[PDB]
């Protein structure tokens, strides 16, 4: 089998033409196992997965960006509140 | 084949120079390489796979962003209780 | 190796890693070339920095050459790769050692930090223009 | 991107903004209003006047052209 | 998943953020 399908690798359709009359074998007497056996599906979620991926990030790139100035902030204003405090306590 | 493409493994500005080379050779004599086949299941499964490595990547950014952001709440609050405690 | 063989040329890919079992070789540099820096007796070893690297990223730097009859361990970048294939966990120390020489040569996060600049960036040309039309 | 420049510069998250957080969405966002600007953007922004910078203000200000 | 995850987090640190902004609002009205 290995040898076939190595063979097979430089010829595109023959695979197909041969898998395609193995079918037409199969249903001259016991056609396969399931008749309706019979893609581009999975790629198109694979790459729907990617951008809504890519679109979280960019998301929450923003998010975090709008969080760490809120931070830097909100320590400024704490550190403001620490430092009038601070003439109480060492005093 | 295989042996061309093992000797270009070191010089990979070698292998665009012959690529090129070979194109406009093409293109002055045969059917000028026609560039309207394709553009860019092969490149899908690619994709594919960029996607689940970037998902990866922003799901472990995603932890550790909440991670900090975690420790920095609770160092904020520590900070805040700390201050509240030495004002009273 | 024969007597005044050129075991690494200058300008060269310099992909293996040799190990010396007998003999001497010396790196030809100086102003002008031809002119010893140093000889390497048996036992040393040089090259192992292109073991790390990529297709064609380790230009070799001087000239060495054999001065005898030299016996060098020769082992290639590609049978390197090879071994590495079945080894995940010295991969990864590899790849950061060269990391970490590729990083000490040239001096997620990032990204959302270019977005946000970008994103602020294209909200100040708004509101610059919004006074604009307030003084207009 | 406007509800994250909310949300960024609302770091209360209770949909308004004040003055003083306004200095919060100084870094985060890149807009330059601060102090006596900031005070007198806020008035601009806050059409109700009640001091503070709602969601629907903001939104207002980014989209007023 | 990660969407409604990183929305999640987004309500959780406005909740967070609130409280702390009214506690430091309240300090600073105190002093």
């Amino acid at each position: 089998k290995d040898d076939l399908m190595e063979a097979l690798t430089e010829y595109p359709d023959a695979k197909g033409m041969l898998e395609e009359k193995g079918k037409q074998i199969l249903m001259k007497d016991g056609l396969l196992d399931i008749n309706i056996a019979n893609p581009k599906d999975l790629e198109e979620k694979v790459t729907r997965m990617e951008s809504s991926v890519d679109l979280l990030q960019t998301r929450f790139a923003r998010i975090l960006a709008e969080y760490e100035s809120m931070q830097q902030k909100l320590k400024q204003r704490l550190t403001k509140v620490e430092k009038f405090l601070k003439p109480l306590i060492d005093t | 084949k295989d042996d061309l493409m093992e000797a270009l493994t070191e010089y990979p500005d070698a292998k665009g120079m012959l690529e090129e080379k070979g194109k406009q050779i093409l293109m002055k004599d045969g059917l000028l390489d026609i560039n309207i086949a394709n553009a860019g299941p092969k490149d899908l499964e690619e994709k594919v796979t960029r996607m689940e490595s970037s998902v990866d990547l922003l799901q472990t950014r995603f932890a550790r962003i909440l991670a900090e952001y975690e420790s920095m709440q609770q160092k904020l609050k520590q900070r805040l209780t700390k201050v509240e405690k030495f004002l009273k | 190796y024969l007597p005044n063989d050129y075991v690494c040329k200058k300008g060269e890919i310099g992909r293996e890693m040799y190990i010396i079992q007998a003999g001497q070789v010396q790196v030809l540099g100086g102003p002008d070339g031809k002119s010893v820096l140093v000889t390497l007796k048996a036992g040393s070893v040089f090259g192992e920095i292109s073991l790390l690297a990529v297709g064609g990223g380790n230009r070799r730097t001087a000239n060495v050459v054999a001065h005898g009859f030299t016996n060098l361990f020769i082992l290639d970048k590609k049978d390197l790769n090879e071994i590495l294939v079945h080894y995940p966990e010295s991969q990864k120390l590899l790849r950061k050692k060269a990391r970490r020489m590729l990083r000490n040569n040239n001096k997620g996060r990032g990204g959302r930090l270019a977005l946000l600049r970008a994103r602020l960036k294209e909200l100040a040309a708004l509101e610059a223009a919004a006074r604009q039309q307030q003084l207009l | 991107e406007i509800r994250e420049a909310f949300r960024v510069f609302d770091k209360d998250g209770n949909g308004y903004i004040s003055a003083a957080e306004l200095r919060h969405v100084m870094t985060n966002l890149g807009e330059k209003l601060t102090d006596e600007e900031v005070d007198e953007m806020i008035r601009e922004a806050d059409i109700d006047g009640d001091g503070q910078v709602n969601y629907e203000e903001f939104v207002q200000m980014m989209t007023a052209k």
